[PDB]
């Protein structure tokens, strides 16, 4: 066991995962538009208790997260609790780890759950990128706080004396890196370029991505994942994902501009995902207190990692680092792992992992371990599609991907799945699951 | 302790006195008649003694402040004169109180209504909490009277003519801040210093040194207080149609204490009991009163209930949209619906939304708690999540075999526990139950359309039904804000089955060639709110109608309609307000005004004769079948008691309440007096007028359904 | 049964708690002007590492939250890393729970490093009141969405049609609950008229807590955990909170009209903690790790407990819910508590909490506990001052109390501190500190 840790509680008993749920995803204007990013939580949270047979007193904390944020309710976490109808002696709770956000809320709530203190919580996250806070310049804000402490009148006129420019117009927000500048995509261009990903090496991916999602809505497999979202003006619901657009040809996406090199830009809009507004959710239970109370779990957990990389060349290479360590830590092995899965934010950036697990100068140098990982199987990789298709919603397309990927375990009855996922500033997690 | 009442003093270390009220016995706080003699006593021994500054009332009961005066005693009242001697014992009462130079303050906490204001008004100053349970208002027009004393004169030159007359007449209620606002309260505070926040009030120098302005002062003088008075009473006579007493009288006193004095309106008020109270509008009023009171007390049954905390709804559209927004909205529980289409499901949450935030539109509410309430609606189609609900309601199509296929199916996806109802039509309970593994847990339930507007419920129990269940219904139907009533299960249960007959004779008036529009105003102005047609129309053709062949069937052809005429109708896309043209005009075009009938729907009709019969003749006619019927029903006890029957009648169709009902009309027009006519009638048309035999027997012999007392 | 949690990892070390350093606070637009909090935090791990002599590779994560967050940098956590001079590979993330942030940050390090999965870690906040997010109006927003997603040049003008004078106005930042409706202070005002608290106790508080603040900073005992900040414009350094005002007198106090209820209220701005700027951290490590490299430990750590009450009356009752499960857990007594600390966001919330731990009618219905929790001696309660005096900087304010816990326990015998934080949502945290 030199590096085997396993998961248990102090008492014995393994972290069960019971059920959890997924609004789908809709794109920044279509639906939930000016829908705040609280309610949609709100949604999914309500409706995931209203689902299972748990009485609302067994849940002991929430954590949720949100990376576009509101300067109202900071804590958004407690305005789930209190806005919802739930007990009101739940320790709500909200974190914050970029496009990973998710992850690092359930495994917050597991070593927590597994430290004795709680019996049964709920992990998720939720976001909108359709209420976007517009934030005013940073001059006309001292100013602001002066004039609010400013006594006589005379000093306000003299405050606002020097009020000028264009300080009036307002400041639209920031994807880029805070201390790099660099757009998350352009990040991404000289990854391409450096490992040398074609735009006709990729452009096939978001292909058999948008299928076998168009598939599988078509097939009805994700029906018991998803709510049936009812919007306040109350049109007409919400039912299917409307960014997938599992129809169009391989040829007809291959003319498209390059959205940031726009010289050798060999990515571009189709084959990125778009920015999306959803919801996701996860009940943590431990096995005993599922048991005393006749529940069957969907699945359990086994093993989970995080790391960090230098954010100034291909920072996109999380699950890199990630997996193997996860792995380690697990006891298993890359060649006994029924079924994998990828963030897949972009188009390459995820070529360029799988040919980096692939290869083992990388393992031998940037990582001291003696054999490279393995690669993967195409048909074992991303079986339901990826997030070229569905979207990503910052906060919460991690929960979406661990529900995924237990139910379709329980389809091929068996095996040890893995989910990983890349995050801004150089960020990235994985994580085992078994569905016994 | 029989003796002390409740008015107790205690005089702290500072110069003020507080002064407790706790009545020995009931939980409100009433007025009887020994407390106007003894507190005269506690003045006289608080005006002895001259160290003094200043008195606070304290309602030392969580409840309320003060409930307001005991009915009993004005029921045991002879005459005027007994009327007139309360009336004058109250006012000197009350101007005495004002009569001391000291402060006196009145912490208002809990209620205050009826006399309390009395008072309220008879204190320098007075101070409310903010419980949203305290409320201000003159709760005694709708009882067919008016305020003990000086209400009708010290508040409209308190607060202003307008407001003063709206609350006499309306009799509405005022909430802490807008109290505040209006100028009735000087200060509002919250609960736990209201006491200490009294005392420096009593404090204060000026009993009355600076009267707060009115900026209605336009109106001050005799320039508009004649002009005034002929509008509000044109707008009530025609509103009230005039055959409401105890309102021109309210217009005349306040002219009179404004114009000629106080001590003309003392006089005026005196009077005003000594007639009023006595009109039989008075005895009909407490009457109902009583009844309704009486009925919100009953439990219903007899077994302890059930605990209740979740609730089911299978079906969606428009009805079941109503059952979840009284069930959630009103009584706070939890609510789920299920359906099979999500258009249902985002139909109905639809309805719940725009029936709610009407309230946000007009500041009653704000979206912190709109939000909140809309939390405990949740929707879908499946039956997963049903497994723990308490009890279910069915509010889909009533094909009897649909409805024992979800019965059936429910019972195999969800707890023993839960107990199942049904919005049935028209079919039988026990018929429905058939193939029941509990059909001891069986009931049902019958609202109507909408059912945020009609305040009674039927509970319908069939052989099979454990008492248990029966007290739980009643107490979720208390819980919601409505009247519930036991029936016997009989084919067309009791509401529409005497409301069929007015309808029907309604249409076999229209055929005759006549006029709808007098006839309409005609039976409106007896005292029926709504027309015949216009309720016909917007309660739903087809629903109501549809009972029809049903009591065909059941008892006989007297409820027979005249053939191909309302059919024809029914099959022309003629279907109310609904389908959006009926009868009166619905495109409303005519600038919002009173658009008249369509002019369409006389030539369809044979329309042969002329108006011929008496306009009092018609609605004669029409309430004597609806009492024929309801007297029939009533003989063989499809209405556990005459009383749940009265309050039925009157508080659900819309009988007029001055009349009481229809055992109170019984008894008021000569009882089996009436029978003689009403063969009459019989001998001019036909055989729809035969007396029930239980009528006939009561109405020979000389009877009264109510011996009770006399 | 016996409900003890003892914090041990699996080898059975006891978590250690090796040093910490707090910013000087400062009132709201003074010398920390236009410095985002971020800065702030960088100032002070840096300087923390510094004086700590430790390796900057044993680190190896760290969590900051923040409240009156910032929109262009989510995960401060990670620029904290990115912008000094730590190893890029420290996996930091950000937390986020009202005025109680850092008690949640130290808590959830304590139990991930007890879970096995790290051996060093960093926890601390810090928040800006001298930078503001105001924003733009809601409906505004909206609008700069849909023309950005506008397609038609003719369209932009007929989308710009729908618009208000009062539109352009920016939104000032809000303090009251979400939910609510109520600052911070009604709740405190209807508390003081519920239990009974006369404005002269209120104002002898204040007074108490400003001399105590005064005296210790006079004899200096709190200079080996406080910095000297310097700041980019290099005109002076600041060395001592400015905040405090040693020299003042009941007479003073008593002539301040009332803030929030201008009619009876009996709370002003002299007995309520001001808008403040400042910093802390804390570095916690297993005692193991700390043997292994050379470190005299600070104290150590041996229970907490968080708890949430309704929202609607009494949201200030924090302290008062999480003590007894702090004390149960420890397996101690009130009794037995050499130093007792508790935050005084306002006089009247102190006081009330004062008389509730006393109350064995609270005890015996509210909480279900037999016996009241034990009475609060004016001698062991806080001793070197309070919240009234320093300042609120909403996240630092755990961290700090903590310092000075460690730091006074050790100028006396060992005894055992108590940590206590009320905070908004009626969110309140309790902690138990041993310093051997």
């Amino acid at each position: 066991m030199g590096q085997v840790l396993p998961l248990v509680t102090r008492q014995g008993d393994r972290i069960a995962i019971v059920s959890g749920l997924r609004t789908p995803f809709a794109r920044q204007a279509t639906a939930f538009h000016g829908i705040p990013a609280v309610d949609l939580g709100k949604m999914v949270v309500g409706e995931l208790l209203a689902r299972s047979e748990i009485p609302a007193e067994v849940i002991e904390q929430l954590v949720f997260g949100q990376v576009v944020q509101m300067p109202e309710a900071p804590n958004i976490a407690r305005e789930i609790v209190l806005g919802t109808g739930m007990n009101v002696h739940t320790d709500a709770y909200s974190v914050s780890r970029a496009c990973a956000t998710s992850f690092q809320a359930v495994a917050n709530v597991a070593e927590s759950l597994m430290a004795g203190t709680i019996r049964a919580g709920i992990a998720g996250g939720a976001d909108s990128s359709s209420v976007l806070p517009i934030g005013v310049s940073k001059k006309l804000a001292r100013v602001l706080v002066d004039v609010n402490k400013a006594r006589t009148m005379s000093q306000r006129l003299k405050l606002f004396s020097r009020l000028r420019l264009r300080d009036l117009m307002p400041v639209p927000p920031a994807v880029a890196e805070y201390s790099t500048g660099l757009r998350m995509g352009d990040t991404a261009e000289q990854m391409a370029k450096t490992y040398g990903i074609t735009r006709e090496q990729q452009d096939a991916l978001a292909h058999r991505s948008h299928q076998r999602a168009a598939q599988a809505w078509s097939d009805g497999k994700l029906k018991e994942e998803v709510m049936t979202a009812f919007i306040p003006p109350y049109k007409q619901p919400l039912v299917e994902d409307n960014n997938i657009r599992g129809n169009s040809s391989l040829a007809d996406y291959a003319k498209l501009r390059p959205a940031f090199d726009r010289k050798h830009g060999t990515v571009t809009a189709a084959n990125s995902t778009p920015l999306t507004d959803g919801a996701a959710a996860v009940i943590l239970m431990t096995e005993s207190r599922a048991k005393e109370l006749g529940l069957v779990p969907l699945g359990y957990l086994r093993s989970y990692a995080f790391t960090a990389i230098d954010v100034w060349q291909d920072m996109l290479l999380g699950p890199a680092w990630s997996t193997p360590l996860a792995l380690e830590r697990a006891g298993l092995t890359m060649s006994d792992l029924t079924l994998i899965d990828m963030h897949e934010a972009f188009a390459a950036q995820t070529l360029a992992n799988i040919q980096l697990l692939g290869s083992e100068r990388f393992a031998r140098e940037a990582l001291g371990r003696a054999h490279a990982t393995g690669e993967v199987d195409d048909s074992k990789f991303n079986v339901l599609g990826g997030s070229i298709a569905y979207g990503h919603p910052f906060a919460a397309t991690g929960a979406r991907m661990i529900t995924q990927t237990l139910h379709e375990l329980r389809r091929r009855g068996g095996g040890f799945g893995l989910v990983t996922a890349c995050a801004a500033g150089g960020l990235g997690a994985a994580m085992v699951l078994e569905a016994e | 302790m029989e003796m002390t009442s409740a008015f107790t003093l205690n005089v702290r270390l500072d110069n003020i006195a507080v002064i407790t009220i706790d009545v020995p016995g009931e939980k409100m706080n009433t007025l009887k008649a020994e407390f106007a003699s003894q507190v005269r006593a506690i003045i006289k021994q608080l005006r002895e003694n001259k160290e003094l500054r200043g008195v606070v009332f304290v309602s030392a009961k969580p409840d309320n402040f003060i409930a307001g005066a005991d009915i009993n005693m004005i029921g045991n009242c002879k005459t005027a004169q007994e009327a007139e001697a309360l009336a004058r014992q109250g006012q000197q009462l009350m101007a005495e109180i004002h009569a001391l130079p000291i402060q006196v303050i009145a912490a208002i906490h809990g209620a205050c209504l009826g006399g309390g204001l009395e008072l309220a008004l008879a204190c320098h100053g007075r101070v409310c909490t903010d419980d949203p349970k305290t409320v201000l208002g003159l709760p005694e027009v709708q009882l067919g009277l008016l305020p003990g004393s000086g209400g009708t004169q010290r508040l409209p030159r308190l607060i202003g003519v307008s407001t003063a007359l709206e609350m006499i007449l309306t009799g509405k209620q005022l909430r802490a801040k807008q109290a505040l606002k209006l100028g009735l309260v000087d200060d509002v505070v919250p609960h736990s210093i209201l006491l200490e926040a009294a005392v420096e009030l009593a404090k204060k120098e000026r009993p009355s040194s600076r009267p707060l302005p009115v900026r209605e002062r336009i109106l001050a003088g005799p320039l508009g207080r004649a002009l005034l008075f002929k509008m509000v009473g044109k707008k009530t006579e025609h509103k009230t149609q005039g055959n409401y007493p105890a309102t021109e009288r309210i217009l005349e006193v306040v002219e009179t204490g404004l114009a000629q004095g106080t001590s003309s309106g003392y006089d005026a008020e005196a009077r005003a009991f000594g007639e009023l109270a006595m009109t039989p509008q008075s005895q009909a009023l407490r009457s109902i009163f009583f009844a309704s009171t009486d009925v919100k007390k009953d439990p219903g049954s007899d077994a302890p209930p059930a605990p209740l905390n979740s609730v089911g709804i299978l079906g969606g559209g428009l009805m079941g949209g109503g059952i979840a927004y009284v069930t959630a909205c009103k009584a706070g529980i939890p609510v789920r619906i299920k359906d099979i289409n999500p258009q249902g499901i985002n139909h109905a949450l639809k309805y719940s939304w725009d029936q709610l935030e009407g309230k946000v539109r007009r500041r009653h509410l704000k979206a912190s708690e709109r939000d909140k309430q809309l939390a405990l609606i949740s929707g879908t189609t499946d039956y997963r999540g049903f497994a723990h609900r308490d009890l279910i309601i069915e509010a889909v199509f009533e094909n009897l075999e649909l409805k024992q296929q979800m019965v059936a199916e429910v019972e195999q996806n969800c707890a023993a526990h839960t107990i199942f109802a049904s919005n049935t039509s028209s079919l039988p309970i026990g018929d429905i139950a058939a193939h029941a593994t509990r059909p001891e847990q069986v009931i049902g339930l019958h609202f109507f359309s909408p059912v945020e507007k009609m305040p009674l419920v039927e509970i319908i129990p069939h052989a099979g039904t454990s008492a248990q269940t029966i007290a739980t219904t009643v107490k979720l139907a208390k819980k919601q804000g409505k009247t519930p009533i036991v029936v016997r299960d009989k084919a067309g249960f009791y509401v529409n089955r005497i409301l069929a007959p007015y309808i029907n004779e309604a249409i076999r008036m229209l055929t005759q060639g006549e006029r709808v529009e007098h006839i309409d105003a005609a039976l409106v102005k007896f005292g029926f709110p709504v027309g015949p047609i216009q309720l016909l129309d917007e309660v739903g053709i087809d629903t109501g109608t549809k009972i029809i062949p049903v009591l065909e069937a059941a008892y006989g052809e007297r409820f027979s309609a005249p053939a191909n005429v309302v059919s024809s109708i029914l099959n022309d896309d003629r279907k109310g307000r609904k389908n959006g043209r009926g009868f009166y005009l619905y495109g409303q075009k005519g600038r919002k005004s009173k658009k008249q009938v369509d002019p369409a729907i006389y030539p369809l009709i044979g329309t042969q004769g002329q108006g011929r019969i008496s306009a009092p003749q018609v609605a004669e006619r029409c309430v004597m079948l609806m009492l024929n019927e309801a007297v029939r029903c009533v003989d063989e006890q499809v209405i556990r008691s005459v009383r749940d029957g009265d309050i039925g009648a009157v508080f659900g169709i819309g009988f007029p309440p001055f009349l009481g009902g229809p055992f109170r009309y019984i008894d008021s027009l000569g009882a089996g007096e009436v029978v003689a006519i009403m063969q009459r009638l019989a001998t001019q048309y036909g055989s729809r007028f035969t007396p029930c035999e239980r009528l006939v027997e009561m109405g020979a012999r000389g009877e009264s359904f109510w011996k009770t007392t006399a």
